[PDB]
RNA sequence: UGUCAUUGG
DNA sequence: AGAGTCCAGCCAATGACA
DNA sequence: GGACTCT
């Protein structure tokens, strides 16, 4: 049903393939929420401080502050996917998004295509 | 009759001045008698 | 008795710490007084965070306690000690 | 601590504390001496300036991860001010005054405990005016942001850079120091005692005739002042040289630190034992200074007066400038476009003799930290070094040095070849660039060598004396 | 244990030992510092130098043995050279403060302590040598029980 | 070679400065200051 | 005999860890009968010639008698007279048979007197090895020939041919001699002036492509890399700089001893004593790079270790690389980095001394109690602990590890071969499926005993196969009680004499098999203090691996078990409240890579992010610029960047309300835009939102190790591999776990972990394997001490 | 109980199955190579079907939280409830959650053992005689609360001596026993 | 009879 | 979550000091 | 300085 919205926003010639790459890299790169508590070694200190920071519990609130300054105003797939999508297709339509947003702006939507910056052309001496 | 140390004494003598009262018990062992033992040849059989 | 404290020769602790229990064994005396007395003369640390004080405590304390230092170990008699040096007639 | 004619010599152990959960908190705080007052207030009341020149001055020359913990205490210390209806920085300091002196239950009047808690402040600018001091705290929290979150890239405490070393002649000082203070409060005791007992005005021949000094100067030699003073091992004739050139650090720590490098013996260390990476040996060209208290006045005036006569207009940058310390006394802040016009200059005028002192160091601190520091004081490790002034070495542009070397000493090529030779000290060594050889420093190209302060003498020099009785090490 | 410059000292001192005087006739020493920047290849033409200043003429193996030190030695018994040379050279040496007899102890009977009437401890006071705890758990671990 | 005999020059007794044995000069130096001057003030 | 000093054997030297530089040692006089029989029989130096552990003798020769050895071995052409003023004393019974002309390997054939075999050493007596070296004759080698010799007889046979070769070895350097020159070391300036030459070329080539690569970042041609990247980059320039100078070096050593076959520091160098390429190396070619904590020298002030070096110096000669050597001399700032270290062994040995000593009596005082009961099973109080004493009811000084065999199908019998493999094939694969075993145990050193025979002589196969059969079935009731699996032991006898291979003679079954029976019966004994040995030899083994700085630390990318004496404190600790090293292996690498993403930890701050905001009337706007070889590095997405920031931003208590956008800047660029209002103070909450943003905004589990996801080649068997993807997770627990697909995934905790699931078995087999593990390569000897201890 | 941990028990509940069919069998990961399960998952109970491959012989057992448990049989039935409780509690059908945090049964530190019969037992007893009079030693002690005695249980076979067959790296396997002590 | 200092393997 | 408590290799040798 | 236990 997706098709509908994702004709809407792009043409059909480069769509099953932001499909199929937004399903897979949604389902591969799902991040849970991981601990990070301070019963249990140091970064940069411009980092560290934020890191000890988000540490502890009493800053952070009891329930998710909700978004209130409106973005995102060209694509109203956001209409939908603050609340009507939260398992697996939340992050496969936030990736086809992400898609979308990229070519239409004209460039590469994908990360693994981007290839390295190989950098042993400079440490390939004797 | 006991046959330890001097500084055994001293150690036992010291832990009493504590208030640890330390008894020893002694082996009234039954008295035990040799009996002949049958022959037993350990070596292989080829 | 006295053969944990005999008299120290050179030119007792213990002697001295039921000296200063018998000092307070009065009856117009307080049981603090004779109590600190007592615990002074067995285990000073119960009161107080010093060590070097001869107690009876002091034959069992760290390392140099009394089974470490004199019963699983020991100075003897005929006994040597010298440098070494190799050698070409001896197996 | 005291300039050392100010007898006898007080000591102020400050301490700020710092907290990201409360940045309003900023502590400066001594114990049962001072006040516990935000530091940011403090710098207000004694430079009377506003906050927003605290924030100009505190976010200058900052990276821009400092200047958001800089924006975040002035935030919180304007906060602290308009908690307060109608805010007055002495109606404060004056409060905060008042409650540690009902809260210390001391025994006198209002007036003399805050002279004494206020003119007391910082013994060591102890006759400034109190916007220097209010300046020198603001140093320091500028010191305390860039050590934060550049922690590295400060001395550290077991570093040599930030201690000074005790002679002979300071245990004897000390000593004579506290005996005095005792034998002069145990007279008073008695002259208490003696009118609160009988009423006369009069002392005890008991209490004078003894001054508690014999005894002290008798127990002096047992050392017991951690390890000073020992018996004498008969060891060897090395063993006169060997045990009075080392420096003992007593308590990261014990590990070979780089500070120790040039100034101390590399391999001349104790390999076993509870002393073990404690005890180091000075290098054969290394010296441990000495000054009189007459020398010390003497060249903190004219250092003072060359500071105050010269750069007579641009000595006033206390917003974007580098203060100009003297033993730590804050005593003027130049401007940045100036300093290495300064600098070089004071080194000029250094090896002239100009301030009668050839050991007077002399520190520029870039690296966002950004002071000048001017060390006059004993116990600082000296070291000759070959001085590169401007891309060249002084040492080839004097022909007639290698005809004239032999039949001159030392202080000959000092006073007639001036500028050849620098007496460098370990804080000044820390904060320039050395170059390694002369051999090294030929290898470079021209444009390479005007990067170079100063250049380092054969590694021979670098050994103790025990250390040169070995060969090829 | 990698101590090459034991071997430039033995042969700076036996190049002094050629020659010990400068041409002023002067007793110099030789410069070798503790830190040391001066390359091998200088000490041995200095050593050549001395010994070219010694003997005037020289056959080149017999003045690369000199200048490295290397000797044919002989066996004391067959009188018979050995297979290689040897480095043989002159070395300035040192004694230590340890000598045997600081450190030589034996004890066949001597005095007690009152406490535990065990052996006394000093050297001094003839004293025993302590038997301890590892030496306790290496009789254990060989049966002796 | 110039620097060598630079730095040679500072480790040979200075009798102009007052500095008869360098190895142990500054020691001689405090204890003279200490003796001298110091306890006079203090 | 004379002088004030106790005269010791050279031989017993390295059994006591004594050097003649001042040592000194005790003695006590025990006249007491029981004490006198006690001395003269168990303490005797022949008694304890063999290692109550490998096995490897206890006493030998030492540094000039294994040149000595060397040398005697490669003489040749000598005369009788010669021959006998080798022998000396021992040339009474020396039989010349026809011969006038003789070489060393007819010495060696004398001094031996056995016309025993033994695999890669021994043939007939002869010496079929192409060199002696130190593996033969030093104390506690795995070939040493005394130790074959004590096999065949006894120990007494044993000390007599250490007595003998000593004597030999002793007076063939007092008639040829041994002494290395200088002109060994450095005969003149051509090989090392070329060494120098190419160093200061490759050195300078090195700074030339660093700097490139820094002026192409700094001018903005390419994005910068982490600085952990970057220095591995710059140390594998330099490491292979050092390997260059090692080939050197080699090539060096074959040039010299092709052009002076007779030189003296190389004859040492081949006969196994302390000379190496790599101490040639830091002779002649280079010293290295200085580690310190397994990395170069921090920088403090500055950004510079030195004032010898410019602020922020990128020069990696001042970070420690040494690139002067011994010869030449290092220079000031080299002396400063060689004594760096050179102090810092000093201060760590002198540190873990005590430490070491506090562990070794706490094990000794534990395990001294257990010990070997009357039916050959370790006991402890009444507690049973072991089954068998050292798997065979037989001493450890006796038994053998012998070369594991694995079935072949051209041996006889590999039915049967195969069918005790497939019973004892467990535990031969072991370290997480990555190690095979290469031996085994055998009860005794029953290869002496084998002597090959035409097939017409040989005994018949199926003979020889019941007579194995019988004998293993007879020792597995009579000596093991019908409860000890002893397949291993018919294994070895069934692969080692497989007539495929080797055929022998009735006799030499019947020896073999007597010397079985004899050594089943008569050599380990009840009461055998098993504890207490085993304690004292790993005791010793981990304070000689501390005071000589065997393990040196190394930094890598993933978090690893840590080798050394502070690891095996750690395991013999037992703390609970601690977190534990958790690998992962599985064969997919998607199940890994689900727990990769989640609990690595990724903050903003460390993808290097371009942070700016302004105010705006009802909004703060800030933009994250973020640049996408930082995602890719990261091994991340972009949305799994906008997810930590919406999951920072929308949870914080600092901010009121807030909105985000996601723009497009290039390929190059990626732009989150978030609008905020924040809390009232809102200039402090602003202050406070900017410092910690880069740090708070993350993802995973804190921690400083990364999750690299490596492979290697896993064991099914022998003969059948796969390749396998590792991960490896710092946890305190196992209950984060619990939310993911880990089907087909092998996991191994620590030791509470293990206790917690799998049971007692598994944190005994746990802390065996992991106690092992920390003495290094080369240590399989310690399996039995160390089993020893976690069984207890 | 969730999707994921049902996997585990499946593969435990293979090693239930081959205890059941046989008391003396030897437990360990190759028993999963004889079977085969069939997971039908649901929040209140979830059946595993575990079938032998060669006898087709069907087992159904129903998982249920400590919570809800809403028991009755289903023909081929285990005969008793699997029970995913919170904590580490006593019974042999009680198994809690940290024991399906990871996949268990085919790990390398899964152990193999067997429950002795009488033979064997009678074997390890008279062993264990230390032959001075009425003298015993002891077997090392294992907790009752443990996996393996889960696995290994019989309803009228008291388990008494567990034995192990330890990996060893110099000799293969290793044979170890066990004593189960009591738990409350 | 114990502390402190220095040193050795 | 934070203080109390106990632990820090073995065997020496000199001298000074209470 | 660092690990275990009670609070
Ligand atoms: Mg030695």
């Amino acid at each position: 049903d997706i098709r509908e919205l994702l004709s809407q926003y792009v043409d059909d010639a480069n769509l099953e393939d932001l499909i199929e790459w937004a399903m897979e890299k949604s389902s591969k790169y799902y991040i849970k929420n991981i601990g990070n508590t301070k019963s249990n070694t140091k970064f940069e200190s411009k980092n560290n401080i934020g890191i000890e920071y988000s540490k502890d519990s009493r800053n952070k609130l009891s329930y998710r502050n909700k978004p209130s300054i409106a973005t995102n105003l060209e694509y109203k797939t956001l209409c939908d996917m603050i609340k009507g999508t939260s398992g697996t297709e939340k992050e496969f339509l936030r990736y086809l998004l992400f898609g979308i947003k990229c070519i239409k702006k004209g460039v590469e939507y994908n990360i693994d295509k981007i290839k390295d910056v190989s950098y042993n052309d400079y440490f390939n001496v004797l | 009759k006991i046959d330890t140390t001097h500084v055994s004494k001293v150690f036992l003598t010291q832990m009493n001045a504590r208030g640890v009262k330390v008894k020893l018990d002694f082996e009234r062992r039954p008295p035990s008698f040799y009996k002949p033992l049958d022959k037993v040849d350990l070596k292989p059989s080829f | 008795p006295l053969i944990i404290r005999p008299a120290i020769s050179f030119w007792n602790e213990l002697t001295y710490l039921l000296g200063m229990i018998v000092k307070n064994c009065n009856l117009n005396a307080d049981e603090q007084v004779i109590q600190k007395a007592v615990i002074e003369y067995d285990d000073i640390k119960i009161i107080s965070n010093n060590t070097t004080s001869i107690n009876l405590s002091y034959i069992t304390s760290g390392k140099n306690n009394m089974i470490r230092s004199y019963i699983v170990a020991r100075r003897k008699d005929q006994t040597a000690r010298s440098v070494i040096g190799p050698s070409t007639s001896i197996t | 601590v005291s300039p050392p004619n100010v007898l006898p010599t007080r000591y102020r152990h400050y301490k700020i504390s710092l907290d990201i959960s409360q940045l309003e908190a900023l502590n400066i705080s001594s114990t049962k001496t001072f006040i516990t007052v935000n530091i940011v207030l403090l710098s207000q009341y004694l430079s009377r300036v506003s906050l927003e020149f605290i924030r100009r001055s505190l976010s200058y020359d900052m990276p821009p991860e400092v200047v958001y913990l800089v924006n975040a205490i002035i935030d919180s210390a304007k906060r602290i001010t308009e908690s307060i209806t109608d805010f007055n920085i002495d109606t404060y300091i004056n409060d905060l005054v008042e409650a540690e002196h009902i809260k210390q239950k001391s025994q006198l009047t209002i007036n003399e405990f805050k002279y004494e808690m206020l003119h007391n402040f910082l013994p060591h600018m102890n006759y400034t005016p109190d916007q220097l001091k209010g300046f020198y705290m603001i140093s320091l929290l500028r010191k305390f942001l860039y050590c934060i979150f550049h922690t590295s890239r400060y001395p550290d405490r077991d570093s040599m850079v930030c201690h000074r070393i005790l002679t002979y002649g300071k245990y004897f000082e000390t000593l004579a120091h506290d005996e005095l203070e005792n034998y002069i409060g145990n007279i008073r005791n008695d002259i208490m005692n003696n009118h609160k007992n009988r009423g006369t005005y009069a002392v005890n021949i008991h209490v004078l005739t003894t001054p508690g000094l014999n005894h002290a100067f008798s127990s002096l030699l047992s050392g017991k002042s951690d390890g000073s003073y020992r018996t004498h091992p008969h060891y060897s004739w090395m063993q006169n040289i060997s045990i009075p050139r080392s420096v003992g650090f007593y308590p990261s720590v014990r590990k070979y630190h780089p500070s120790q490098y040039l100034y101390f013996c590399s391999s001349d260390v104790p390999e076993r034992g509870p002393q073990v990476g404690l005890v180091s040996q000075l290098s054969v060209l290394s010296s441990i200074t000495n000054i009189l208290t007459s020398e010390y006045l003497d060249l903190e005036k004219k250092i003072c007066e060359y500071i105050r006569s010269y750069y007579k207009d641009d000595i006033s940058y206390f917003e974007t400038g580098f203060p100009i310390t003297i033993e730590n006394a804050l005593v003027a802040s130049l401007n940045p476009n100036m300093i290495c016009d300064f600098v070089t200059d004071f080194r000029r005028r250094k090896r002239m003799g100009f301030f009668g002192n050839l050991e007077v160091g002399i520190t520029l601190v870039r690296d966002h930290m950004n002071e000048i520091r001017i060390n006059i004081g004993a116990g600082r490790l000296v070291r000759p070094f070959l001085v590169v002034d401007n891309g060249e070495l002084m040492m080839d542009v004097c022909p007639e040095l290698e005809s004239r070397l032999d039949d001159m000493t030392f202080s000959d090529i000092q006073k007639e070849f001036p500028h050849v030779i620098e007496m460098v000290d370990i804080e000044q060594f820390t904060f320039s660039n050395v170059c390694e050889s002369v051999q090294k420093f030929r290898m470079m190209s021209k444009d390479e060598r005007k990067q170079y302060d100063l250049c380092d003498f054969p590694a021979e020099f670098r050994d103790g004396y025990v250390a040169s009785s070995l060969v090829g090490i | 244990r990698k101590t090459i410059s034991m071997l430039i000292e033995v042969i700076l001192t036996a190049a002094y030992s050629a020659k010990p005087y400068n041409n002023k006739g002067e007793n110099r020493p030789v410069c070798f510092p503790s830190s040391n920047e001066t390359s091998i290849d200088t000490y041995m033409q200095f050593a050549k130098q001395c010994y070219e200043h010694s003997n005037p003429k020289l056959s080149d193996e017999e003045l690369s043995d000199k200048i490295f030190c290397e000797k044919i030695l002989y066996d004391p018994e067959t009188d018979k050279p050995y297979a290689s040379k040897v480095f043989f050279g002159p070395i300035y040496y040192l004694r230590l403060r340890h000598l045997t007899q600081d450190k030589a102890t034996v004890r066949c009977r001597g005095k007690k302590t009152k406490l535990i009437r065990q052996a006394n401890e000093g050297r001094k006071r003839g004293g025993g040598i302590k038997f301890g705890e590892m030496e306790r758990d290496c009789l254990i671990a060989h049966g002796a029980a | 070679e110039m620097d060598q005999r630079l730095g040679y020059k500072f480790l040979v007794p200075d009798p102009k400065a007052g500095v008869f044995y360098r190895p142990l000069h500054f020691q001689y130096v405090s204890y003279s200051n200490f003796i001298l001057h110091r306890l006079h003030e203090i | 005999t004379e002088g004030d000093t106790i005269k010791i054997s050279p031989g017993i030297a390295n059994s006591q860890n004594a050097d003649f530089d001042g040592d000194e040692e005790w003695m006590i006089l025990e006249q007491n009968p029981k004490a006198v029989i006690e001395q003269s029989i168990l303490m005797y130096p022949t008694t304890l010639l063999k290692h109550d552990i490998h096995g490897a003798p206890v006493y030998g020769s030492i540094q000039d008698e294994i040149v000595a050895a060397y040398s005697l071995f490669r003489i040749q052409d000598l005369c009788l007279d010669e021959v006998l003023n080798i022998l000396g004393k021992y040339g009474r019974e020396f039989d010349p048979k026809g011969k006038c002309k003789f070489s060393g390997k007819d010495i060696y054939t004398y001094l031996i007197g056995e016309k025993i075999n033994y695999p890669g050493l021994l043939k007939d007596g002869e010496i079929i090895a192409n060199d002696v070296d130190s593996n033969f004759v030093v104390a506690m080698r795995h070939l040493s020939l005394a130790g074959l010799l004590s096999d065949h007889k006894s120990n007494v046979e044993g000390i007599n041919f250490i007595i003998k070769s000593s004597y030999v070895f002793k007076r063939y350097l007092s008639i040829y001699g041994f002494g290395v020159t200088f002109k060994d070391l450095r005969p003149n300036s051509t090989f090392t002036n070329k060494l120098e030459a190419i160093n200061v070329e490759k050195i300078e080539l090195i700074k030339e492509a660093y700097a490139k690569y820094l002026n192409d970042v700094r001018d903005g041609k390419i994005v910068p890399l982490s600085k952990a990247l970057e220095a591995d980059y710059v140390e594998s320039m330099l490491s292979n700089l050092t390997n260059l100078n090692i080939r050197e070096i080699e090539e060096h050593m074959r040039q010299t001893l092709i052009d002076d076959p007779d030189n003296n520091l190389l004859k040492m160098a081949k006969a196994g004593y302390k000379v190496n390429p790599t101490e040639l190396m830091y002779i002649l070619g280079t010293y290295g790079q200085q580690r310190i904590d397994g990395e170069p020298a921090e920088t403090r002030v500055l950004g510079r270790v030195l004032p010898y070096y410019l602020p922020d110096s990128k020069d990696p000669e001042g970070r420690g690389y040494i690139l002067n050597s011994l010869t030449k001399g290092l220079t000031g700032s080299q002396y400063y980095f060689s004594m760096l270290v050179a102090r810092s062994q000093s201060t760590d040995i002198v540190c873990e001394t005590s430490r070491t000593g506090t562990l070794a009596r706490k094990i000794i005082k534990k395990m001294e109690d257990m010990v070997v009961d009357g039916y050959g099973q370790v006991v402890i109080g009444n507690t049973l602990i072991k089954y068998a004493a050292n798997y065979t009811k037989i001493l450890g000084s006796v038994c053998k590890p012998v070369d594991l065999i694995y079935p072949d199908e051209s041996m006889t019998w590999y039915l049967e071969i195969s069918a005790l493999w497939n019973k004892i094939k467990q535990g031969f694969v072991y370290s997480q499926k990555q190690k095979l075993a290469k031996k085994t145990l055998a009860p005794f050193n029953f290869l002496v005993f084998v002597k090959p025979t035409t097939e017409d002589n040989a005994i018949k196969v199926k003979d020889l196969y019941d007579m194995i059969h019988n004998v293993i079935d007879d020792v597995r009731e009579k000596y093991f009680f019908t409860v000890s699996n002893i397949d291993f032991m018919e294994y070895i006898f069934l692969t080692h004499l497989n007539p495929s291979r080797i055929r022998i003679t009735k006799e030499t079954a019947i020896t073999i098999f007597e010397k079985f029976y004899e050594k089943l019966n008569y050599t380990l004994g009840g009461g055998t203090p098993i504890g207490i040995i085993s304690a004292q030899v790993l005791s010793e083994k981990f304070t000689q691996q501390a005071l000589s700085s065997f393990h040196t630390t190394e930094k890598s990318g993933a978090v690893k078990q840590k080798l050394g004496f502070n690891e095996f404190n750690n395991l013999t600790n037992l703390s609970k409240n601690k977190t534990e090293i958790i690998t992962l292996v599985s064969d997919d690498i998607s199940k890994l890579q689900s727990v990769k993403i989640n609990f690595e930890f990724v903050c903003l701050g460390e993808l290097n992010p371009n942070i700016t905001l302004r105010k705006e009337t009802d909004k703060y706007v800030v933009d994250i610029i973020v640049n996408r070889l930082y995602i890719k590095r990261a091994e991340i997405t972009e949305l799994v960047v906008e997810y930590m920031i919406e999951r920072f931003i929308s949870f914080s208590v600092i901010v009121k309300e807030w909105g985000m956008e996601t723009f497009i800047e290039d390929e190059d660029n990626i732009r989150f835009t978030v609008y905020l209002n924040f809390v009232e103070p809102e200039e402090l909450n602003l202050s406070k939102f900017m410092m910690v943003l880069p740090g708070a905004a993350n993802k995973g589990k804190i921690s400083k190790f990364k999750i690299p996801i490596s492979d290697y080649t896993g064991y099914d068997d022998f003969n059948q591999t796969k390749k396998l993807n590792k991960m490896t997770v710092e946890l305190m627990n196992l209950k984060e776990l619990g939310s993911f697909d880990l089907e087909n995934v092998n996991v191994y905790p620590g030791v509470w972990n293990t206790y917690d699931i799998f049971g007692i078995e598994a944190a005994r087999e746990y802390l065996c394997e992991a106690m092992l593990n920390t003495y290094g390569e080369g240590f399989d000897y310690l399996y039995q001490p160390c089993d020893l201890l976690a069984s207890l | 109980m969730n999707q994921y941990n049902v996997k585990y028990l499946a593969k435990i509940l293979c090693l239930k199955t081959e205890i059941a069919r046989d008391p003396y069998a030897v437990i360990n990961r190759n028993v999963l190579l004889r079977y085969t399960t069939d997971i039908e998952y649901n929040d209140l109970v979830t059946l595993i079907t575990v079938r032998h491959k060669i006898d087709s012989m069907k087992t159904v057992f129903q998982v249920f939280n400590e919570s809800s448990i809403n028991y009755t049989p289903v023909d081929d039935d285990y005969g008793e409830p699997i029970i995913i409780t919170s904590y580490l509690q006593k019974g042999h059908n009680k198994f809690p959650v940290n024991f399906l945090y990871i996949d268990v049964v085919i790990s390398d530190l899964f152990p193999s053992f067997v429950r002795l019969d009488t033979t064997e037992t009678n074997i390890v007893n008279s062993v264990l005689q230390t032959g001075d009079g009425k003298k015993t030693l002891r077997l090392p002690k294992m907790l009752e609360t443990e996996i393996v005695v889960k696995i290994l249980y019989r309803p009228n076979i008291p388990l008494k001596i567990v034995r192990f067959f330890r990996n060893n790296m110099v000799t293969g396997v290793e044979i170890a026993d066990r004593s189960v002590i009591s738990v409350a």
